[PDB]
Formats: structure tokens, sequence, C-alpha cells
């Protein structure tokens, strides 16, 4: 859980 | 949001939209695995609403989307209607999401855990922009 | 106030 | 108003409960937590949604978007659930079911 495969960008 | 910014397409893969039998979007929530979506209890959402995974742009549908009926709404006993307090419920799904890279859970904290005041976070959406 |  | 058709993301701090009642009074129970008062808010259509936190490198739902300022006020701190008072009964509900 909670590690996206297209990572945010903040 | 209010002054927030455009997501990155899929790059929170938990968050769903909860729409309703006429297509409208009423309220978010967040996969925690394949079968169950996390919610406010005060989204009233029923078992004719529909989960919808994957999406990015309401107003595009060339996007692989899930639309996921629900099995069962259980609202959390302790919820408070006049003080909004204890405000989730859980949507156990009537057909599994299937996670790839735009679907995926988010964790669930321990009830030990802590989070200082001070501390940045992110909140995700398609609430207004602008009251 | 009002839910959000 | 508007409504958008393309997910939105904020970052926002977390407040204390005690400070978030100087805004909120006793309308701020426990299950309760405050974020922004940032110049960003929380608004309707967000509810049910995610107020997530980084920890040991994993984004992890601290709050549900819950309620706040019925204007949606950059000023005055948005209201979720906290998940933390929440998770046993989470874990309960998905054990029993």
């Amino acid at each position: 859980c909670g590690v996206p495969a297209i990572q945010p960008v903040l | 949001i209010v002054n927030g910014e455009e997501a990155v397409p899929g790059s929170w893969p938990w968050q769903v939209s909860l729409q309703d039998k006429t297509g409208f979007h009423f309220c978010g929530g967040s996969l925690i695995n394949e079968n169950w979506v996390v919610t406010a209890a005060h989204c009233g959402v029923t078992t004719s609403d529909v989960v919808v995974a994957g999406e990015f742009d309401q107003g595009s549908s060339s996007e692989k989307i899930q639309k996921l009926k629900i099995a069962k709404v259980f609202k959390n006993s302790k919820y408070n209607s006049l003080t909004i307090n204890n405000d989730i419920t859980l949507l156990k799904l009537s057909t599994a999401a299937s996670f790839s890279q735009t679907v995926s859970a988010v964790c669930l904290p321990s009830a030990s855990d802590d989070f200082a005041a001070g501390t940045t976070c992110v909140t995700t959406g398609w609430g207004l922009t602008r009251y | 106030s009002w839910p959000w | 108003a508007n409504t958008p058709d393309r997910l939105q993301q904020a970052s926002l701090p977390l407040l204390s409960n005690t400070n978030c009642k100087k805004y909120w009074g006793t309308k701020i129970k426990d299950a309760m937590i405050c974020a922004g008062a940032s110049g960003v808010s929380s608004c309707m259509g967000d509810s049910g949604g995610p107020l997530v936190c980084k920890k040991n490198g994993a984004w992890t739902l601290v709050g549900i978007v819950s309620w706040g300022s019925s204007t949606c006020s950059t000023s005055t701190p948005g209201v979720y659930a906290r998940v933390t008072a929440l998770v046993n009964w989470v874990q309960q509900t998905l054990a029993a079911n």
C-alpha cells in the first residue's frame, strides 16, 4: 500500500 | 480543493469518485484493498451508487476506468450525524477492483501511530475549486 | 459550517 | 462555484485539536483532525476522500475529508475524520465481513 506506481509530483 | 493544482494522472491510485446513478460525482473515497473503499459516513452512500476507480479527467472517457458496484454499505455504528463525529463508512465492493498502475491501495495507520501538528500532508479530490 |  | 473535471491535489499542514478549537470551538471531537488554514482548502465534493501523510516512505490515510467552512475559506482549517481513532473499527469490520 501507499507507494504509487506513478509518482505524485507536488 | 480551493487553490490546489492538477495532479499527475494516475498518481493517487487509491482515489475513487463516488457517483450516483445519474453519473454525478458527489464524494471521494480511498481504496484500502481490492474489495473495500473508505469514505465519509455523511456522504450517504447507498448500494445504488458506483465507485469509479482509475479516473483522472471526468470529462475525457478515453481512460480505462473501473466502475465498481457496491455490495454493502458499512456505516460506522459510532457515527454521530448531529456532530458529524466518527465520520467513516466502509463500502464492500460487489466486483473487486483490478489493481494496476493507476489503481491500488492507500496504507492505514496503526491506531498508535503519531502524526504531529505541523506535518505537511496532501489531500486530493474533485471537489469545488471555487465557492 | 457545511459537510464537505 | 467551479467543479473540476481533473483530479486536484494540495499540500497542507496538520493542526493540533487544541489550536483547531480556536476556530471551531466545541465542534472539534477527538475523532477529528484539522488540516489547512494555509492558503488551500478542501471543499464540497471532496468529502470522503483522503488526507494522506508519508510514514516511513508510504502514503498513509490520516484523515477522511469531513467538514469545515461553508465557503471553503483558505484561512480556516478543514476538519477530517481522524483515521487513527477509527482504524480498529476498520480492521474489525474487514475481519468479520
